[PDB]
């Protein structure tokens, strides 16, 4: 006879209100309390509160403070759960249960039937060819970088970062040099392909390099390339 | 040439607030467009935000959107993060540089700050994470927590398709009307569950909450079968 | 003469022993700025020693442009042997590359050059100047399939890597375009042909400077062959539309360089943005500067007297400045490391064959629709084989004719163009 | 292996059969329990001669020395336990007479010698077990005055014969044990050949309310006070089966464990005064009302599981009939756990006049409500203690205690307790000092709450889920004499500043497990939020595992008395300086599993000036010495007690001593 | 019909519109080079416009300076309102923080200031006529400091901010210079510098015009005070005999540039390397420079020729460029707030009192030296704490004296780079 009805399954844009409907049927309703369980997809369950339907009296955990509103109606005999300001990482499944306390300890006697709430590029995606290299200080490096779609005007840039330390700039557009470079190096390459060669290691020339493209303004960086012996 | 953070820092617990400052001794340091980039511990760098001179125009990434918020002030040759609502994720070493625009992407960085995530629960633990029993055999799920519990465990039982629903132990060593077979012991710290013999039907998830104290408080995934 | 009496550049000996002296004192030790400030005095320095040495030369004096041509070898010398340290090579590249000096260098002598002309005479002997590198390019390709057979060469090879990829544009326009729709077509690795084919076109650089110095020896030697700077070779057009203009004052000279440099932002924009490509071909954006230009000739409105002045803005850049900019051009586009390591006898030979063949066809070309034939060969199958823009710059200041860099500069890019669409088109159809 | 020289000698497990020689005579009490020896040496015994006390257990020997004990007559207590020996002469006791207790304990004498305690006559303990015997002859003459226990359990002794107890005529026996003895038939007239008979105790021991009433006859005119009998199998009682008793005096009894069904009436008519009585454990079905009648002088009586279980199948519901407890004039303490009583009569209590403890707990299987007149029976007694817990109540109805007066302590916690408080359920309460109401589900709270009774001194409210409870006007304004309250695990949000003022002689409080880290955050709407005033006699303070991040400095002003207070678990960082000024006596901190990085000096200023315990166990410490200077300095020169001070207290958060003790810096 | 005819910038209004409206498009489209080309095309608009309002204003041309100060006052009010792009502002400051123009620039004006005068006139003027000007300075230096006494300023921001900016040569040469001078010894911000210092210039250029004439009046009262007409008192007389050759070459003109450069590269290695410190304090590569170009002038090494060509070169980088410079002057320097707040009633009478101790002390000195009392003044006093070149042809103006000219320019020109030389020796010395 006891029964569950939860609002429909849902998705859209962060930054956003929506309401949820918990109703039941077989019993008084102005009795018993209803709380609502929060489950992250592959995770444990987590409580956020509960209310009274007698008075609308409230609880919230620790980890609510705001952001997610319960309330009822008497003659709906429904619950009412709202978050009002949605962001990324707020995707997960939500249930309502209403509480019976058998013997001493309170027991969730119920569990709503369930909903899923997921708050969900056309960028430049930047991947590298080789992934680690292990030569003497005579050879050339050939390391390569790949784009998803074009890139217009050749924007692009080469970094490298000795290990506990900030990067620093090499090739600042697709082919011209900073100031402190050697002679050695050299950027060639247009569209959606790119290169960068190393006429000739040195002892001193062993770290991470990386790929990053600044066409748009949405920065994307590429991975990081090794260079070992 | 010197560009600094040197700010914030240090453990802070998760829906921590943080701020993050920068300053900016060798160049105009109005007039330029300021950005700030994160790498994560053994990961790769990425792009958080950007703002233009006087702030007219503010980007944002996507992952903290809504969440984050970037100020300068010129006339302190000075710039200011704020950082909300924190979570577990958001680890990594933070730094600020200065976009040029064609003359050079990224010319000057600086020396960024190490920010990493670091309490009121009754810490429930499952020992035996075990799987894949045969059918008519002998289970026995444990429990553990960090303050003694008198007599106020509970039981919890998930289908992996659908909500658990399925309410086994009210007390230790207690049976709700439907179900069978299935037997609890334990006191004080610790606790044992038992099914007397598997059976087909018997093969789910299982799950377990605390009573002491109203923050009721569930347990991290039990045994799956 | 006198142990004093000598000038050089125009300066008495003691006078320059003290900018030598300073010279050598900022290179013994280390210190120099790294700007603009501190990169025209080397390149003033060196400049008008070598400039001045190359003038005096026995032999290399008259069958070869001397300080044109030699300062540009000199200069690639010195860069090959690691003699100039690390920071005068980076001021040097600040000046060349960085701060985009030979754009406006080209931008200036293209407003001085056009503006001088009578509106009524500009169009028509446009019509004809197509055809002669249209043609040009099939007598290229005859000399070059002819010597791929008689080497035995595959004739496939042949086009895709030699004939094409020198009748190009350049490197940045001519080259990368080149290598990006070998890749996608056939699939192929794309650094290996950019690795060749940098090389080739600058073997054929040189031999193109060679050429030319000896075609003006030629000019000198036959009247009717020579078009002393007129290329309708008719001359005839009647030029009795005259107007005395004012003395041109220093405001007068400065506006053309106002002119020069806002048709620029004006051509860059329209390229940019706002029409791309026509057609299915993509234009580089010193082409939109002729039209406008030529436009704004054509409405009449501009004064007689500003077309003097950028007259005169532009000579005077023509004669002073020029031997500053080849330094450049020799140490920021020019690595002889490479050619160097490419060498061979066969490319040597192939490419020597292709650009003589090119020439003929040229001047065939020019003859046939009445162009002067020497003319035809410099600023058309001489200008359109050499490496861009820093290429036609060596090319006519090789033979002594300013006069003639639109017509150069036209050949240039609507070339490259034309040879995109060429390459686009028989590289799928062979292949 | 080494024995404690403090007069005794310990020798436990040590499974040698040679005493050691080495042991300075000034001892004076042996033992060599859980080892095993061959024979007593008496020369090795001989260097030291100063013993009373010498114990063996779990030792098999076959035979005693009898020069041993002549050479140290200044024994005084001996112990055999888990001996071979089984036949012993009195030679090796024949100058063994200074013992004053003897125990054979696991020795299995199936027999002993005809007289082998003639010797000895001041001993006043003798204890045997584990030991078969079907005769009690020791000594054919009277004799052994002095001694006041003996045991025979674990024994096989069967008939016990009146020629057998002639031997201590002369004695007066305190008590004899008998139980663990299979012993089926008594000769007559055994118990009246010795001196007087104060307590007999019988349990385990199958009689029957036939045999039974048979001994009970030979019980007449006796001096016993204690009789005691449990598992008896007496599942009813007549009233022939207590009569042979009338001719005697007892004090005590006990029925526990036999099970008893039905009591016909009047079967205790025959003892005027019982002031203690034990009931429990059996399955009662129903009580008449004359079956009590007689017992007029009691204090003490308990039912615990002296009832039928319910069982509606069986409908046997146990019933007792009103005014049962009217002979019962003298009763002060009653004892009903945990029985199945259906419900509250309206006449149960009537006649009790000196009760003052009664317990109910889970007594009743069904109390829902409480209702105006339920307690009527209990119109004129003085009850001091009511026990009420465990009762599955539901709610209260007010004007319900109004006979209750004299009433004092109340305990009414872990029911199911669910409603809006009043105020009018306290009117006839004057003189309660505490009350327990933790473990229930919710209540509602007014102003009048506790006006009726400010003469109140300590409530309980533990995992209630208050409701109305941020009221502005203070529910417990009309209270004044509280001296310890609890608020804990209520996981409260919002508090107002004028709950605490008015009170001052409160001592303890605690509110750990609750959700108040707004209320002093430094950024509140309203500033952080000061309800510590008034208080110029609290003690102790608990505020662990509440989430707090932020301490304002001016809320320890007016705590002066303040010993001991803990805010563990917490997640504190830093704390402001000179807070602990007006702390002019703190004992105790406890600050383990926050997040307090570093210890500096300039808050720590009246902290460290005198403190008897701290703990910080887990803590994300920077161990170096910028701040860690003092700290580890002072450790090593401070006398407060630091646990696990090396155990629990290491660095990783720093690479300088990467996980290594702070202590060794 | 004066919409056509007016012009602008030495432009007929249409042509005007047409370069406008490529500024316009370019910004609503947002896309621009980031260069020298890309620079110029955005300055010499805005310049061109902002400057002809500004000279065609009937009070501000004559007295507040004209086209330069609203000009940049305009440019930093764009900056501050928001206005302009990112790119925009990329662009203009890249040609001025990393191609360095300004140094260029300066350079250009310091030569050609120093090395227009005649060797035998400077060698004269080392008798006696240079002392007058530096006791000048001294004596004015005295008086400063006392009346900055009096309202309680200390004393190092009196010698800092107000004795050596107005004893100067204008915002052109004598300010600019100063900040960098500034920025490199001390190490804190320049902004300040240049935005309290402009004003109080301006402010003494109203006052020298103001008592250019009231002297005069008191030398007609009484004669005994001082000779009119005559610099030196019983002045006698003596023969030119000047000689020089009018042509000048293209070429000729071109020598200037290397010169200006060469003397900047000696220069910058003196200082770094040869010595860091005359003293114990260090000087800047400006002040070594001015002393390199005086030594070649005193030498007499370089032909007449040759210094009237550096003559022209450095008027037409003060005549036409200027404006140019002077918009991103105003961006990357001023601070608006600092020039409202610089003026008060204690800012306008400091600067009053200077200048009346300026001419007391020439004044003296010249009676000391023989010269006429008068003219000891004028000539070297006010025509010296002026804005340059350009107010100096109104104080004469303003007295019946055109005779003084070339003393007049003597003064301005070669002051210009001694108080720079005092300025470094202060700042080193003070601080
Ligand atoms: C018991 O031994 C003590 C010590 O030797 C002695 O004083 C005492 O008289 C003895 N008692 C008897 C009854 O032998
Ligand atoms: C109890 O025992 C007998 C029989 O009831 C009685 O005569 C005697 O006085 C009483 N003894 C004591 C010690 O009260
Ligand atoms: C309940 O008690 C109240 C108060 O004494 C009384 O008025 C009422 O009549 C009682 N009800 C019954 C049923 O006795
Ligand atoms: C209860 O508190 C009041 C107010 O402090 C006080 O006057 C009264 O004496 C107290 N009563 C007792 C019994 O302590």
């Amino acid at each position: 006879e006891v029964q569950l009805v939860q609002s429909g399954a849902e998705v859209k844009k962060p930054g956003e209100s929506l309401k949820i409907s918990c109703k039941g049927s077989g019993y008084s309703f102005t009795n018993y309390w209803v709380g609502w369980v929060r489950q992250m997809p592959g995770k444990g369950l987590e409580w956020m509160g509960f209310i009274d339907p007698s008075d609308s009296y409230t609880n919230y955990a620790d980890s609510v403070k705001g952001r997610f509103t319960i309330s009822a109606d008497k003659s709906i005999s429904t619950a009412y759960l709202q978050m009002n300001s949605l962001t990324a990482s707020d995707t997960a499944m939500y249930y309502c249960a209403r509480e019976l306390y058998q013997g001493y300890m309170d027991t969730f006697d119920s569990w709503g039937q369930g909903t899923l709430v997921t708050v969900s590029g056309s960028d430049i995606v930047l991947t590298q060819s080789p992934a680690t290299l292990s030569l003497s200080p005579g050879e050339r490096a050939t390391l390569s970088c790949r784009a998803s779609q074009s890139v217009s005007s050749n924007y692009l840039a080469w970094y490298q970062q000795k290990p506990g330390q900030a990067p620093r700039l090499l090739i600042y557009d697709s082919s011209s040099r900073a100031t402190g470079v050697p002679a050695r190096f050299s950027g060639s390459g247009s569209g959606t392909d790119f290169t960068l060669t190393i006429s000739s290691l040195e002892p001193e020339d062993f770290a991470v390099y990386y790929c990053h493209q600044y066409s748009d303004i949405s920065p994307t960086f590429g991975q990081g390339t090794k260079v070992e012996i | 040439e010197v560009q600094l953070v040197e700010s914030g820092g240090g453990l802070v617990q998760p829906g921590g607030s943080l701020r993050l400052s920068c300053a900016a001794s060798g160049f105009t340091f109005r007039n330029s467009a300021m950005h700030w980039v994160r790498q994560a511990p053994g990961k790769g760098l990425e792009w958080v935000s950007s703002i233009w001179y006087s702030g007219s125009n503010t980007y944002y990434a996507d992952s903290v959107k809504g969440r984050f918020t970037i100020s300068r002030d010129n006339s302190k040759n000075t710039l200011y993060l704020q950082m909300n609502s924190l979570t577990a994720e958001d680890t990594a070493v933070y730094y600020c540089a200065r976009f040029a625009g064609g003359w050079g992407a990224y010319d000057v960085w600086g020396q960024g700050t190490l920010v990493t995530v670091s309490g009121s629960d009754i810490q429930m633990t499952q020992s035996p994470s075990s799987l894949s029993a045969s059918v008519g055999d002998r289970v026995t799920i444990t429990c553990r927590a960090s303050q003694s519990i008198g007599l106020y465990l509970a039981w919890y039982q998930q289908k992996p398709g659908k909500a658990p629903k399925l309410l086994i132990y009210a007390a230790s060593s207690l049976q709700s009307g439907v179900p069978s077979r299935f037997s609890g012991s334990g006191s004080g710290t610790d606790f044992t569950l038992t099914i007397s013999s598997l059976q087909p039907e018997d093969f789910a998830t299982y799950y377990c909450q605390q009573g002491n104290t109203l923050s009721y408080t569930f347990g991290q995934g039990t045994k799956v079968e | 003469s006198d142990l004093l009496g000598f000038k050089i550049f125009g300066m008495p000996l003691p006078l320059y022993a003290f900018a030598l002296i300073t010279l050598l004192l900022s290179h013994f030790y280390n210190a120099l700025p790294t700007d603009i400030v501190g990169g025209f005095a080397i390149m003033f320095i060196i400049g008008a020693i070598f400039g001045e040495i190359g003038k005096r030369l026995p032999i290399f004096n008259k069958y070869i442009g001397g300080a044109p041509v030699m300062i540009f070898l000199v200069a690639a010398y010195f860069v090959y042997a690691g003699i100039f340290t690390q920071k005068e090579i980076d001021a040097i590249s600040n000046v060349m590359d960085k701060s985009n000096f030979l754009n406006l260098f080209i931008a200036v002598l293209i407003t001085g050059a056009i503006l001088s002309v009578n509106r009524r005479l500009l169009l028509k002997s446009l019509l004809g100047y197509i055809p002669t590198i249209l043609m040009g390019i099939v007598g290229a390709s005859i000399f070059g399939i002819a010597i791929g057979l008689v080497f035995g060469i595959p004739v496939d090879r042949i086009m895709m890597l030699y004939v094409l990829p020198i009748m190009g544009g350049g490197n940045g326009a001519g080259a990368v375009p080149l290598s990006e729709i070998y890749h996608s077509v056939t699939g192929r690795s794309r650094e290996e042909y950019y690795s060749t084919a940098i090389a080739i076109l600058t073997i054929a650089n040189i031999f193109a400077i060679v050429f030319a110095a000896v075609l003006d020896i030629i000019g000198k030697k036959h009247t009717w062959l020579s078009g002393e700077g007129e290329l309708v070779r008719k001359a005839s057009f009647k030029v009795e539309e005259d107007e005395k203009t004012g003395q041109i004052t220093h405001r007068e000279t400065a506006v053309g360089l106002v002119l020069s440099t806002t048709c620029f932002l004006l051509a860059y924009v329209v390229a940019k943005k706002i029409l791309p490509s026509i057609g299915g071909v993509a234009i580089h954006y010193f082409a939109w500067m002729v039209l406008i230009v030529a436009a704004l000739n054509a409405s009449g409105l501009c004064s007689p007297e500003i077309k003097a002045g950028a007259k005169r803005l532009s000579d005077f850049f023509s004669k002073q400045l020029l031997w500053v900019l080849m330094v450049g051009v020799g140490v920021c586009y020019t690595d002889l490391q490479e050619i160097i390591n490419a060498i061979t006898f066969a490319n040597v030979v192939i490419a020597a064959i292709i650009v003589i063949g090119a020439v003929l066809g040229a001047a065939i070309g020019g003859w046939l629709m009445g162009f002067f034939p020497i003319e035809s060969a410099i600023t058309a199958g001489l200008c359109m084989a050499n490496r861009g823009g820093s290429g036609d710059l060596e090319v006519l200041s090789a033979c002594n004719r300013m006069n003639l860099i639109s017509y150069a500069q036209i050949s240039s890019r609507l070339g490259g163009g034309i040879v995109l669409v060429i390459a686009s088109i028989v590289f799928g159809m062979m292949i | 292996k080494c024995t404690v020289s403090h007069e005794v000698a310990d020798c436990s497990h040590l499974k040698l059969t040679q005493v050691p020689d080495d042991l300075p005579t000034n001892i004076t009490v042996l033992n060599l329990t859980h080892n095993q020896l061959r024979r007593l040496p008496a020369a090795n015994f001989t260097r030291y001669s100063q013993l009373t006390s010498l114990d063996v257990g779990f030792n098999t020997i076959s035979k005693l020395e009898p020069e041993l004990c002549q050479k140290l007559p200044m024994l005084k207590v001996l112990n055999l336990q888990h001996n071979e020996l089984s036949q012993l002469s009195d030679k090796t006791f024949a100058f063994c007479t200074n013992l004053t207790e003897l125990h054979l304990m696991s020795n299995s004498i199936q027999k002993i010698k005809n007289n082998p305690f003639v010797k000895q006559k001041n001993l006043i303990t003798l204890d045997l077990s584990h030991n078969g015997l079907s005769s009690t002859k020791l000594g054919t003459q009277v004799q052994l005055e002095n001694l006041q226990e003996l045991l025979l359990s674990n024994n096989k002794i069967q008939a016990l014969k009146s020629e057998e107890l002639d031997i201590f005529a002369n004695s007066s026996l305190k008590k004899l044990e008998l139980s663990s003895n299979q012993i089926k038939e008594f000769s007559p007239g055994c118990f009246h050949a010795i001196g007087r008979l104060f307590g007999l105790f019988l349990n385990n021991v199958q009689l029957g309310p036939s045999l039974t009433e048979k001994l009970c006859l030979e019980l007449a005119n006796t001096s016993i006070r204690n009789l005691s009998l449990s598992n008896s199998q007496l599942s009813t009682t007549s009233n022939t089966t207590f009569l042979g008793l009338k001719w005697t005096n007892l004090t005590m009894l006990d029925l526990s464990y036999n099970n008893l069904n039905v009591v016909g009436n009047d079967s205790f008519a025959w003892l005027p005064q019982l002031e203690y009585f034990f009931l429990e454990y059996n399955n009662i079905q129903h009580l008449f009302s004359h079956s009590l009648h007689g017992l007029f002088n009691v204090r003490y009586l308990n039912l615990k599981r002296s009832f039928t279980k319910q069982s509606i199948s069986l409908a046997s519901l146990p019933k007792i009939d009103d005014f049962s407890f009217q002979w019962l004039k003298c009763l002060e303490h009653l004892n009903m756990e945990d029985n199945d009583i259906p419900g509250i009569k309206s006449n149960m209590f009537t006649g009790l006049i000196n009760l003052k403890y009664l317990s109910l707990s889970n007594s009743f299987t069904s109390l829902r409500t409480l209702t105006n007149e339920t307690f009527v029976s209990l119109a004129h007694s003085p009850l001091h203690i009511l026990n009420l817990t465990k009762n599955k109540i539901s709610k209260i109805e007010s004007d319900a205690f109004s006979w209750l007066g004299h009433l004092e302590v109340l305990d009414l916690g872990l029911n199911e307790i669910g409603q809006e408080l009043t105020g009018q359920e306290w009117r006839g309460l004057e003189n309660i000092f505490e009350i327990y109401l933790s473990y229930n589900k919710y209540l509602q709270l007014t102003r009048n709450s506790f006006a009726l009774v400010p003469s109140l001194q300590r409530l309980m409210l533990r995992r209630v889920a208050l409701k109305n409870v941020d009221s502005s006007p203070s529910p417990f304004q009309p209270l004044r004499n509280l001296t310890i309250l609890d608020l804990s695990n209520n996981n409260i949000a919002n508090i107002n500043d004028d709950m605490l003022e008015g009170l001052e002689k409160l001592e303890i409080l605690d509110l750990q497990h609750n959700n108040l880290a707004r209320l002093w955050k430094h950024a509140n709407p309203g500033g952080p939020i000061y309800f510590l005033k008034g208080l110029s006699h609290l003690h102790i303070l608990n505020l662990e595992s509440n989430g707090f991040d932020e301490i304002p400095v001016e809320v320890f002003k007016d705590l002066f008395e303040l010993k001991i207070i803990d805010l563990g678990l917490n997640n504190l960082n830093t704390l402001p300086a000179s807070v602990f000024n007006n702390q002019v006596s703190l004992k105790s901190l406890n600050l383990q599993k926050n997040l307090i990085t570093s210890v500096e000096k300039k808050v720590f200023g009246p902290a460290f000036r005198n403190l008897t315990e701290l703990d910080m166990r887990f803590n994300p410490f920077d161990c170096t010495c910028e701040s860690i200077a003092w700290f580890v300095n002072w450790i090593n020169e401070t006398h407060t007690n630091i646990p696990e001070l090396s155990s629990h207290y290491l660095c990783n958060t720093p690479p300088h001593y990467h996980g290594f003790p702070v202590r060794l810096f």
